[PDB]
Parts: C-alpha cells; sequence; structure tokens
C-alpha cells in the first residue's frame, strides 16, 4: 500500500510537470514565428532594389 | 528668394528642388518609424495570449 501510494503521488507530480514544460515551448515558437515573418519582408524589399 | 528680374529664377528653381528632396526624406523617415511600430504591435499580443 505504501509503495503504491508513493507511485501514485509521483505520477501526479510528473503529470503536472509535463504541461509546465509545454507552455515554454509554445512561447518560444510564437517568438520564432514573429522573427520569421519579419525576415521575409526584409527579403522582399531586398529584391525590390537592384 | 526674390522674383524681380530675369536672373533669380534659376537659383529659385535650384533651391526649390533641394527643399523638395529634403521634405521627401523627412517623410520617408516618418514612414519607416511608423511601419516598425506597426510590426512590433503583434508580438506583444501573442505573448499575452501564451
Amino acid at each position: 500500500s505504501e509503495k503504491l501510494r508513493g507511485q501514485i503521488s509521483g505520477l501526479k507530480r510528473a503529470s503536472l510537470n509535463a504541461q509546465d514544460g509545454i507552455s515554454l515551448l509554445q512561447t518560444a515558437e510564437g517568438g520564432l514565428q514573429n522573427i520569421q515573418d519579419m525576415l521575409q519582408r526584409m527579403r522582399e524589399l531586398a529584391v525590390q532594389a537592384g | 528668394i526674390l522674383m524681380v528680374d530675369q536672373e533669380l529664377a534659376q537659383e529659385s528653381i535650384t533651391k526649390l528642388d533641394k527643399a523638395l528632396e529634403t521634405v521627401s526624406g523627412v517623410r520617408a523617415t516618418i514612414g519607416a518609424q511608423i511601419n516598425r511600430l506597426e510590426y512590433t504591435m503583434t508580438g506583444l499580443d501573442t505573448t499575452r495570449e501564451n
């Protein structure tokens, strides 16, 4: 009983940690998307000249 | 700038051209800043969402 209780508690804590982790990557991909959006306008106005 | 005799018109045209170029340059700077701010608009909202 004691071992099973400990395992249940640990599994719950890991379940929380998973979403705690996922939020950070979501933020990172948002920032990267903004940067990628800017870079293409730079390239377009680059091919403008010449 | 004087328009009195038939000699100052040429200098007048030169000065007018130079002033026109100056005004165009200042307008270009204003447009550049406004576009940069418009681009920096959206990342703040995306970060707020995340």
